[PDB]
């Protein structure tokens, strides 16, 4: 049951659970830092929130280098 | 008024019972603690007045704030004051405690101890020589002698 | 002169002069000043790099024992580019002499954590970190001693005023003790006492 | 006005504010919180008391060094009360017990007390006399308490006509009667609409109304934001507390709105709902 | 020169080791401690009966903060502010005005008894010896207002007695 | 003492034996229990008026 | 003009350490509100944490950012232990107004503060 789109869907509804994002707006090259107007503060909030959700630690240089939800899904498929 | 007569005599009896012993707790931070120990000395008794030095805040009648009260200390002081049985009375001993004193114009010193607890008897001196503290405890006992608690409970 | 004036012993003056000249000529890498007072207690004025080699040299070497460490205070002086002064104080058990190791330091660049060579400097470094802001590099535990926890401001500075910025009081609304900005009950008159007319002619610094 | 009556500089703790307030009652709950906010403001508060000085001793040090003053009065003599309010700026009437004593009914406290003190205050010549009442205290039946508060409203509106009549809803705080009464019960289940309001919003409304000018005459009523069923509130009380005749009629009367007269929106303060402050105050359940 | 403790050895003679073992088994010096404490039991207790027998003192006790005045005369103070300058707690607060007589005087002279650390610097700094550390130490104040003395509280405190303070100063005007 | 030429001390500082004694509490009570810890606090005359500077 | 830096070379390690400290403070708060028995929801505490981070958001000297990392880490240690009591954690908040506004008009009726 290690499905990639299941990881995509669970990332999508926990980003929905994050209440300071408008709209959800799932993309492959979304870049929610500048194309959605967020700080690196909220970036690291989302990254360790994924850490809170489904497992491994996802270290801080990688938190500096994800920038995008589809790339988070690809990073999870790389790591998990 | 035989009922008022009974209430007056019984109030006199229970206020005598309250002012009888009055075992304190010795809080005692700085050199005022040494002077509290020196009115616990064999020359100036405390047991003659029913007073016994005791480290039990769960049963202490009055609380003697003595020493320099600081910001790192004052939550612990009031947390001691809050687990104290509700008939409670306060003697502020010493220049540091009764209005700030020598370390007044200073950070991390609470300017007095009215900013923490209410105060019944101020006894100044630095240190207040034990005769003056003992006279202050006598005036506290006479404050307990003037309470009219049960009379107010009657005519309330 | 002969009554009412403490005399000085020029034997100890010559001895401490020769010893300080010896130490200065055998550690050229970090020495700037070796000054001798009138009352013959040595002062050695040091760049903030060789703290650990000078202390390891002054704990041992058998020409000067100085096993005993005392205080460290970094007394805050403005109108200096490097402000603070670390004052180690060293006492010999065998020799009965006192040397004040003054190394200078700035606001930010650390001195090198003398707790590794003298175990008595642990709370000294922690305390001077709390009160000043002199950081110590590769020290085990750096916490706040002699202040409140939520307090900050490094109060033994000269920029921190005499009365603090906080003032505690209990209140019954929120049922606890809270801090408000400071409200004095009296002004604390800081009097003018610097009188003119130059009471010490021997300390007239050369003007501009 | 003479000097040392105008404000000076910042606020509170020997920063002298403007008002000089004489507070009647001030031994119990709401008077204690109002004296605390006036000590935060840094004014001089004349509190008189008839009871034992131990109670005013436990509420004593909230004022600064010798700012508030303690004196004595009674419910019988006009002259002692006139001596109490000789020199004052404002005076607030906060008095009333929720049960009859042996010596005083609900008669003559709400009836005799505000007439006498308002009479001697008008004979003294003070401003902004603020008198409390309850919400929905009409002439109608089922409560001597509510009909005597209606009589007292009529008295304070009749004599000294520029008196500020004020009324909150059922107010809750750290030492409430009805919320802690619901906590300290046992039981019965009925329906009633009701709104609570947390106590600091009410007393901040009172201090803003007493220092902000030209609001006299217009009676005020304090409105909570929730305004829902009493039975849901009682189930909320048992849920947060983890455990599954006069006062019970006064809480099973009703609470309906009187929306013509304003509230906190002409005063500018947040009204805090039940959830946050109720989780704050509901300690002391099991473990 | 030194004298150090605990350098011996427990003996190997049978008498000494059986005396130490008798001390071990027989609770001996414990009973000797009981005897010492009973010897202090049978003394007479050195307690003073407080409200009737007050404690001993000195000619130069530092107490009450009472002002003085001239023999059959006016106030002794000047408002020269030496006591306020020397006061380490800075509890002295003086405001001066001269009066119609021409001589300089005061208006306000406040001692913060809360802040006063009771040194003697204002006793020894007054050039006319106006302010004097008083004889008695019985303050015992309920409110916090009453520990802030005015000039009139000090003068009534110095006119309820001077003959005491005059007796103390006439006793020891030679040391200070 | 640190004295600028004046009538005021520029900076005093106090080396306290109670502070120096209390610094080694770990190496005095590394291998004992809490009553012995009270004995260690006894056997070095702490007063904490001086241990605080 | 040679200065020994504390921890970092350029602003990269400074940003890395300060976002690490923010991650620790984010996962440290509900333990504190469960332990000290506070009276404030999780959202308001996290909002004032991110407020205090956003207050000093314009300092570029890496020594100063490292020293604030050391300050925040000391406070995180002393709050993750049970040393700092209820008073200090409530003292971080400001509910004891002080409602002193930043108009000109209300600053004019309570004057001497331009
Ligand atoms: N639901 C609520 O709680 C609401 C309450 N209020 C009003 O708020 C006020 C305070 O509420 P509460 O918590 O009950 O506090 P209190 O009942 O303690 O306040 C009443 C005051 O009057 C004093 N007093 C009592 N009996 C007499 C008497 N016979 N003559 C004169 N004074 C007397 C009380 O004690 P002491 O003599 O020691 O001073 C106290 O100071 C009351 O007046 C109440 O009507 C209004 C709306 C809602
Ligand atoms: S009032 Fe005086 S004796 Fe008492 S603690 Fe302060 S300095 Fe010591
Ligand atoms: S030193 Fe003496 S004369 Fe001078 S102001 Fe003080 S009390 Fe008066
Ligand atoms: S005894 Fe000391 S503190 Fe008291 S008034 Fe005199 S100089 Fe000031």
């Amino acid at each position: 049951p290690l499905t990639l789109e299941g990881i995509k869907d669970r990332v999508l509804y926990v980003l929905k659970l994050y209440d300071k994002i408008d709209p959800e707006k799932l993309s492959v090259n979304s870049h929610f830092m500048k194309d959605l107007g967020l700080d690196s503060l909220d970036q690291v909030e989302i990254i360790m929130a994924m850490e809170d959700e489904f497992g491994f630690e996802i270290p801080d240089i990688d938190a500096e280098k994800l920038m995008c939800p589809q790339e988070i899904v690809d990073y999870i498929a790389d790591k998990k | 008024s035989r009922g008022e007569y009974v209430v007056a005599k019984l109030d006199d009896l229970i206020n005598w019972a309250r002012r009888s012993s009055l075992w304190p707790m010795t809080f005692g931070l700085a050199c005022c603690a040494v002077e509290m120990m020196h009115m616990a000395a064999p020359r100036y008794d405390m047991d003659r007045f029913g007073v016994v030095f005791r480290a039990s805040p769960r049963q202490s009648d009055v609380m003697i704030v003595a020493g320099t009260l600081t910001n790192k200390m004052a939550p612990a002081l009031r947390k001691v004051y809050d687990q104290m049985p509700e008939p409670r009375y306060v003697v502020s001993m010493g220049s540091c405690a009764n209005g700030g004193g020598y370390y007044h114009y200073s950070y991390s010193v609470v300017r007095g101890c009215d900013r923490i607890v209410p105060v019944d008897i101020y006894v100044p001196g630095c240190p207040p020589t034990a005769e003056a503290l003992l006279y202050g405890i006598l005036q506290l006992q006479k404050k307990i002698k003037r309470e009219k608690r049960l009379r107010i409970w009657y005519r309330r | 002169t002969r009554p009412t004036v403490r005399p000085r012993n020029d034997v100890a003056h010559k001895q401490l002069s020769a010893f300080g000249e010896y130490v200065a000529e055998i550690l050229p890498k970090y020495v700037q000043q070796v000054q001798v007072s009138c009352f013959s207690e040595l002062e050695i004025c040091i760049h903030p790099d060789g703290v650990i080699p000078v202390l390891t040299f002054l704990r041992d070497h058998s020409n000067a024992q100085f096993k005993s460490l005392a205080d460290l205070t970094a007394v805050d002086i403005p109108t200096r580019q490097n402000r603070f002064e670390i004052v180690y104080n060293l006492l010999s058990l065998r020799f009965n002499s006192r040397i004040r190791v003054k190394t200078y330091t700035d606001e930010l660049t650390p001195v090198e954590s003398s707790v590794s060579v003298y175990k008595a400097a642990n709370w000294y470094e922690r305390e001077i970190w709390d009160m000043f802001g002199v950081f110590f590099a590769n020290h085990p535990d750096l916490r706040r001693i002699l202040t409140d926890y939520g307090f900050e401001g490094h109060p033994f500075r000269k920029d921190f005023p005499l009365s603090g910025y906080v003032e505690l009081r209990y209140d019954d609304e929120v049922k606890r003790v809270v801090a408000e900005p400071v409200e004095l009950a009296q002004e604390f008159r800081k009097f003018d006492l610097n009188s003119p007319w130059e009471a010490f002619p021997a300390y007239r610094q050369p003007p501009e | 006005l003479h000097h040392a009556v105008i404000p000076h500089g910042k606020g509170g703790r020997s920063s002298v504010s403007g008002i000089v307030a004489t507070v009647f009652g001030a031994t119990g709950f709401l008077g204690r919180y109002l004296v605390n906010h006036l000590g935060r403001m840094g004014s001089q508060v004349i509190v008189p008391y008839r009871c034992e000085p131990y109670d005013t001793m436990h509420l004593r040090p909230m004022g600064d060094l010798g700012q508030i003053i303690f004196m004595d009065w009674n419910g019988r003599d006009k002259d002692s009360i006139r001596r109490a309010v000789e020199h004052s700026n404002v005076v607030i009437n906060l008095v009333g017990r929720e049960w009859e004593t042996k010596n005083f009914d609900f008669e003559d406290v709400f009836v005799k007390i505000p007439q006498a003190i308002a009479q001697v205050s008008k004979e003294a010549g003070v401003e902004k006399f603020i008198h409390i009442s309850h919400l929905n205290a009409d002439i109608k039946s089922s409560s001597k308490y509510l009909r005597n508060k209606a009589v007292g409203e009529k008295e304070v509106r009749e004599t000294f006509p520029e008196a500020t009549i004020i009324k909150p809803a059922d107010i809750f705080g750290r030492e409430d009667r009805f919320l802690n009464y619901f906590a300290n019960i046992r039981s019965l289940g009925k329906k009633t609409v009701k709104q609570p309001v947390y106590i600091v919003d009410v007393t901040k409304g009172i201090i803003n109304a007493i220092k902000d000018p030209d609001a006299r005459g217009k009676t005020f009523a304090f409105v909570g934001p929730n305004r829902y069923l009493l039975f849901d509130l009682v189930q909320y009380v048992f849920a947060v507390a983890h455990r599954p005749r006069d006062k019970v009629e006064r809480i099973h009367t009703t609470d309906r709105t009187l929306p013509h007269l304003p509230g906190l929106e002409d005063l500018g303060v947040q009204a805090t709902p039940l959830e946050l402050k109720a989780i704050e105050v509901l300690r002391r359940h099991r473990t | 020169t030194y004298k150090y403790v605990n350098l011996r050895e427990p003996s190997m003679d049978m008498k000494s080791v059986t005396d130490r073992a008798a001390q071990t088994l027989l609770w001996t010096e414990l009973i000797r401690g009981l005897g010492m404490t009973l010897s202090y039991l049978f003394r007479e207790p050195a307690t003073i009966n407080y409200p009737f027998e007050k404690g001993p003192l000195s000619p130069r006790f530092r107490g009450e903060h009472a002002l003085r005045r001239y023999p059959s005369g006016e106030e002794r103070c000047i408002a020269c502010k030496l006591c306020e300058a020397v006061c380490p707690a800075q509890a002295i607060t003086i405001e001066a005005e001269p009066r119609a007589d021409g001589s300089r005087r005061t208006t306000r002279y406040d001692i913060d008894m809360t802040k006063c650390i009771y040194c003697g610097f204002c006793q020894e700094a007054c050039p006319v010896d106006a302010i004097v550390e008083g004889p008695n130490f019985e303050f015992s104040t309920e409110t916090h207002e009453e520990l802030l003395y005015n000039k009139e509280k000090l003068l009534n405190n110095g006119d309820k007695w001077e003959a005491e303070i005059a007796a103390n100063i006439q006793a020891d005007y030679l040391y200070r | 003492l640190v004295s600028d030429g004046s009538s005021r001390p520029y900076r005093c500082k106090i080396k306290a034996p109670g502070f120096a004694h209390l610094a080694g509490l770990d190496k005095m009570s590394k291998g004992h229990m809490l009553a012995d810890v009270v004995a260690i606090i006894g056997t070095q005359d702490i007063v904490f008026g001086e241990v605080d500077r | 003009t040679s200065v020994k830096p504390i921890f970092s070379r350029d602003m990269n390690e400074a940003k890395r350490r300060v976002r690490e400290l923010y991650r620790a403070w984010y996962r440290e708060v509900p333990n504190t509100v469960h332990l000290f028995q506070l009276d404030i929801s999780v959202k308001q505490g996290r909002d004032k944490v991110r407020e205090m981070f956003k207050k000093n958001a314009h300092v570029t000297d890496p020594r100063v950012v490292d020293l604030l990392v050391i300050k925040g880490k000391m406070e995180l240690e002393e709050t993750i232990n049970v040393w700092k009591q209820r008073t200090h954690v409530m003292r971080f908040f400001h509910e004891t107004e002080a409602p002193r506004p930043k108009d000109f008009l209300s600053k004019f009726y309570v004057g001497h503060d331009p």
